[PDB]
């Protein structure tokens, strides 16, 4: 993915610029399919982020997560909802199955500092689903 | 093309919800 | 689009213009209109309704709509103000008592937004007796110089004599017509 | 509990009638016209008429009044639903709603009316089922009606399985003359034109606020529709249990779901109107329109209707963008715009004279409404997640859907 | 890339600039715009909507968007602030009661982050009656010297006379244009 590779450096720079702690409307690109990220797609995205760097060990922030989700949606059309963290306090497992990225403490749950960490077992073990079976349906 | 928003492909379900 | 036909029509004269007749009753409005159209002072009864006529001078057909100065006809000048390009005011210099009423009526008429593009046309009627005022005393009494954004000219005309009608017509044509 | 349903005409002549119970004489229809004339002349006209002890409920159709005489205190809502279903069936079978088709397809019309309801109880309500059993150009009744699945006819075979969805958005804004918007409601419409082989069971999935909260994903932009109504084929049990939109899609275009919730966002178009009307001298139309929508969205076929004076004549328009035409039938000036990009600012200056004679009676102040329709814009932000197309045989579907935003009740109170 | 075409365009004049029209209703906004564009004081009705016009001076086409001072039109200046390069404020020195309201509106408008790159442009309107203030008393009352990071210039213009419009235009061009 040449477009994804090109967007990875700018996205990483924007995320680094944003600290860890104007237009109205909902325009939609014509003919662009929209669907949530798949488990295989989530695993591939996590592997690409780990290989390119800037995702593992980065301080978790709401603005950075939103920027990453928006960049992912722009680049591939994946809904920015699969990059969810498990409920705290503690390590927040990926919300979508197959994701290789998770948020863990780095030190109220909101005041706790979280850092993104790669997790290969997350793509194979539904830790978030097991923790919250009701949330998984 | 067609006025009122072009038709777009739709998925089958939320892949991120398992 | 082409304006060749319009140019051909205007080469020999195409502009007509419009005019209105305003003033108090018994102020020479009917006699003035008869003198302008025909050339003689014809006796007329009270202006219960209105008199409509057209005058052709200098290749311009200026229609004149006489309006009475009666109490029941004074408020009717608003209807005649529609579709009117000119306005002529007939004053009575020999009627000192009616001078204030004429001034009040002129002020009320000139205070209408619709009657804004019409230039001032005041004729010093009854200019045959010693009681008639001059072209400046009547204007000063009526406050013609206080009409902002109004092009008014003072002309004195005698109903019996008819003198000054040509000068007033020339002044009105010069004010309205801005061509050679 | 209507005794008989009949189709009338504008001249009082009944186009067609079909008795169902026989408890009311057919001659009562004649008295309906004088009663309607008296009610209209006295302001007491209502759709539910009453001729003594027999009530003749009538509905104004395109060309005739659908009078449904009744005797007892039957289900008025049921009668209205039956009348609406009959109107829909007639529209489906006959492309024109006038006297031309009433007297042209009477042979099939009588059979359709007989099959629709019996003894005052409607029985047939599927237009496709009615066409498969009653045609204007007979076999045994289809088993789909006898079977539970009456919203998906079995045995349908198609070369391709294509579904055409339509995300219709209706923006209704009730802006008072004081400048404050009172009624600001947005009504969604999920209409899909499903054309595939067989009777697939749709598995609807969208970015709903309730669904996201239930699944724990209540952190993104989720549409929280105040009112959501499922279609006939939609299974209400799944929706009540866990919001599972599982239903058999119909053969053709149908409205599965229709969102309806209040809107708390700024208006897409901000229109400022000025009435510089002189006292029987001239009229001023200081109309300024500001596009509050996103600049990336363009409003195609924008028609902002500005009501002009009833007796106004000789109007002059001084606008910047958009053609302005005064319609004598409409008695108003419509700010017609072909394409209106978001953020556009259009200023108009109307100037026309007025008659010298004053009006005998006042004409009122109708509200000013626009006819903007900007598609490919999702103001509500609700994003469809997936559509579960399941077939027993197994096939790959390619559904399509387009989001269309239009102006609904976007009426601004006149000054 | 090459900028030869841009240099050729700018050799004979390419810069246009932008301008906005703000102020209270009946404050000479429409008359001021008419005088700037045409050169005559044309009577205008209440500014229910907005007036859009372009003025070409010194090879610069400065578009002017008139904005009314009505209560229903005062909050509409935010929409007109988008895609605007200049802003002109019309004050009423003869309206002491409305002076406080105009000052409050100017303070509210100047307290917007979007309206930060626009220089101050205040015109002392109604500079024809003795009740009109000077170029310093009005500025002191409005607190023009307290506008930090704002380049504002006080100019007094009479709606009937039109004097000072050229000086204000030259000052605005000097403030906006930083070239020879
Ligand atoms: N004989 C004479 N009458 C004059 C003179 N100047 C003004 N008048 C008046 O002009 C009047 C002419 O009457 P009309 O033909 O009816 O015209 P009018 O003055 O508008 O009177 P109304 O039509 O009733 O409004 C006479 O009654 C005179 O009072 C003048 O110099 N000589
Ligand atoms: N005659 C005159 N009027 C002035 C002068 N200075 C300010 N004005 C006012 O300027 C107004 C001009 O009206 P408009 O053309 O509509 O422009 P405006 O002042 O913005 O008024 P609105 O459009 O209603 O907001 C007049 O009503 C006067 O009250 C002046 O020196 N002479
Ligand atoms: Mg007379
Ligand atoms: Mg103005």
């Amino acid at each position: 993915s040449k477009s994804s590779v090109i967007g990875w450096p700018a996205v990483r720079e924007r995320m680094r610029r944003a600290e860890p702690a104007e237009e109205v409307g909902f325009p939609v690109t014509p003919q662009v399919p929209l669907r949530p990220m798949t488990y295989k797609a989530a695993v591939d995205l996590s592997h690409f982020l780990k290989e390119k760097g800037g995702l593992e060990g980065l301080i978790h922030s709401q603005r950075r997560q939103d920027i990453l989700d928006l960049w992912i949606y722009h680049t591939q059309g994946y809904f920015p909802d699969w990059q969810n963290y498990t409920p705290g306090p503690g390590v927040r497992y990926p919300l979508t199955f197959g994701w290789c990225y998770k948020l863990v403490p780095v030190e109220d749950p909101e005041r706790e500092v979280l850092e993104w960490r790669f997790d290969s077992r997350l793509a194979f073990h539904h830790v978030a689903r097991e923790l919250h079976p009701e949330y998984f349906k | 093309d067609r006025k009122g928003g072009s038709y777009s492909q739709a998925a089958g379900s939320d892949s991120a919800q398992s | 689009g082409n304006i060749f036909a319009n140019l051909f029509k205007g080469l020999f004269g195409k502009k007509e213009m419009r005019i209105l007749m305003v003033g108090l009753d018994a102020a020479g409005k009917t006699t003035i209109l008869y003198k302008l159209k025909l050339g003689e002072i014809v006796t007329t009864i009270p202006t219960i309704g209105f008199n409509v006529e057209t005058v052709e001078y200098k290749n311009i057909s200026f229609t004149v709509w006489d309006v009475g100065g009666q109490d029941k006809i004074r408020p009717l000048w608003r209807h005649y103000f529609q579709n009117t390009q000119g306005l002529i005011f007939v004053v009575d210099s020999n009627d000192r008592e009616r001078v204030n009423e004429a001034r009040e009526e002129l002020m009320r008429m000139l205070a209408e937004d619709e009657l804004r593009d019409a230039v001032l046309l005041v004729f010093a009627n009854k200019q045959d007796l010693p009681n008639a005022m001059n072209a400046a005393e009547i204007t000063d009494k009526l406050g013609l110089h206080s009409l902002r954004h109004r092009n008014w000219y003072i002309q004195a005309t005698c109903a019996t004599s008819g003198d000054g009608l040509y000068e007033g017509l020339d002044w009105l044509s010069n004010q309205l017509r801005n061509q050679k | 509990s209507a005794s008989a349903v009949y189709v009338l005409d504008l001249k009082g002549k009944v186009l067609i009638c079909r008795n169902y119970r026989g408890d009311v004489d057919m001659s009562e229809v004649e008295h309906f016209m004088p009663i309607l004339m008296e009610k209209e002349e006295e302001g007491m006209l209502s759709p539910i008429l009453a001729h003594g002890g027999v009530r003749f409920m009538w509905i104004k159709h395109n060309n005739l009044y659908l009078v449904a005489t009744s005797k007892k205190n039957a289900c008025v809502s049921l009668v209205f639903s039956f009348l609406y279903k009959v109107v829909q069936v007639f529209s489906e079978y006959f492309k024109e709603l006038e006297e031309e088709s009433i007297r042209d397809n009477f042979v099939i019309i009588y059979e359709l009316l007989d099959e629709l309801m019996d003894f005052g109880y409607p029985q047939t309500t599927d237009s496709k089922i009615l066409q498969e059993y009653i045609t204007q150009e007979a076999p045994r009744p289809p088993a789909t009606v006898t079977n539970a699945v009456s919203w998906r006819s079995e045995g349908i075979k198609y070369r391709k399985n294509e579904v055409f969805l339509d995300v219709i958005e209706a923006v209704n804004l009730l802006v008072s003359a004081n400048g404050n918007v009172l009624r600001s409601e947005i009504v969604g419409s999920i209409k899909m034109r499903v054309f595939l082989s067989g009777m697939p069971e749709l598995r609807l999935g969208l970015n709903d606020k309730v669904l996201f909260d239930n699944t724990g994903r209540g952190k993104s932009k989720s549409v929280e529709l105040e009112d959501v109504k499922f279609h006939q084929c939609v299974r209400l049990s799944r929706f009540e249990n866990d919001r599972t939109i599982s239903f058999i899609p119909p053969d053709g275009e149908f409205e599965l779901m229709s969102y309806r919730l209040n809107t708390h966002v700024k208006p897409l178009i901000w229109i400022e109107s000025v009435i510089e009307k002189h006292s029987h001298s001239r009229i001023e139309y200081m109309v300024k329109a500001k596009s509050q929508f996103k600049r990336r969205s363009t409003a195609n076929n924008v028609e902002i209707h500005i009501p002009v004076p009833n007796d106004a004549d000789s109007p002059k328009f001084k606008t910047t963008v958009g053609s302005v035409k005064w319609v004598p039938e409409n008695s108003e000036i419509v700010w017609s715009v072909k394409s209106f990009p978001g953020g556009k600012e259009y200023l108009m200056r109307a100037h026309f004279g007025l008659p010298s004679v004053e009006a005998e009676d006042k004409e009122g102040k109708p509200p000013i409404s626009v006819k903007f329709e900007i598609p490919y814009f999702t103001t509500s932000g609700i994003q469809v997640r997936y559509l579960k197309i399941i077939e027993k045989s197994g096939y790959q579907a390619l559904p399509w859907v387009r989001y269309i935003t239009q102006n609904g009740d976007y009426q601004l109170r006149t000054q």
